[PDB]
């Protein structure tokens, strides 16, 4: 879930 | 004012690869610096997206599903308007550190995609886009490509999409006609250039091992998980026209 995890850090 | 005062403010600013232009290109040190560059540009697409005027109706699932699907096709438009403004379709901008030259386009055995890449460029200049046009049809690519099976909330995201058309059409306002089928037309001929790059990336990906190509976190995430829900043909580009 590397996207996810960017998704929500922004 | 309004929609293109948002659109203006959100509008991501420079993005470099950061390239080293002081060694000898080579396909494995220019396809790794687009790999970078592209991992880049997502954390900006991403920001981008978020801000979008209407973009939180849409339920989480989608929202990061849309992204996820249309990051190939944004990338894309969003070059070949830098290299028409920058240098007018002579190069191809991806970034200030990494401007493809023929050489370049060679040396990364991207060239016949590069060359379709440069065409689209060429015609931003050719229908004398104007940048207000280009950021409302880039904004509209985003909701220009979903599962052929739906979205988890389907009726949110063609109201968004709707809208976004209407915004093109008042942006545009028998010339009104006649334009918006210049655009529908150009935004369609971004999608077969996505398509190729996934081909590409997708390929590139599983053999990157082989060639010395290195993959940021994200992209090889995206590329192994959902580029290929596009390539089987889950997912689907919406077209104004019949291909
Ligand atoms: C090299 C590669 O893996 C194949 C096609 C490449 C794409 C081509 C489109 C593109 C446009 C940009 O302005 C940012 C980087 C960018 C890319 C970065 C990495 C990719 C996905």
């Amino acid at each position: 879930g590397a996207f996810q995890n960017l998704f929500q850090s922004v | 004012p309004i929609f293109l005062n948002v659109l203006e403010a959100i509008e991501p600013g420079v993005v470099c690869a950061g390239h080293d232009n002081n060694q000898p290109d080579s396909f494995a040190a220019l396809l790794s610096s687009l790999n970078e560059l592209g991992e880049r540009q997502l954390v900006h697409v991403v920001k981008w997206a978020k801000a979008l005027p209407g973009f939180r109706n849409l339920h989480v699932d989608d929202q990061m599903a849309v992204i996820q699907y249309s990051w190939m096709g944004l990338m894309v438009f969003a070059m070949g308007w830098r290299s028409f403004t920058n240098v007018n379709s002579r190069m191809l901008y991806f970034a200030p550190d990494l401007v493809f030259n023929e050489y370049r386009m060679h040396k990364s055995r991207m060239y016949s995609q590069c060359v379709r890449m440069r065409h689209l460029s060429q015609e931003f200049g050719w229908l004398q886009i104007t940048p207000q046009e280009f950021l409302c049809m880039k904004a509209l690519l985003l909701f220009s490509i979903i599962p052929v099976d739906g979205l988890k909330n389907q009726k949110f995201f063609d109201e968004l999409r709707m809208n976004y058309i209407k915004e093109l059409d008042r942006i545009i306002a028998t010339s009104c006609s006649r334009r918006f089928y210049q655009l529908t037309k150009l935004l369609d001929s971004v999608q077969p250039i996505a398509r190729e790059l996934h081909q590409f990336t997708f390929d590139l990906l599983i053999k990157s091992h082989m060639v010395s190509v290195d993959f940021p976190e994200m992209m090889a995430e995206i590329i192994s998980v959902q580029v290929p829900k596009i390539l089987s043909g889950k997912v689907k580009p919406i077209y104004f026209h019949t291909q």
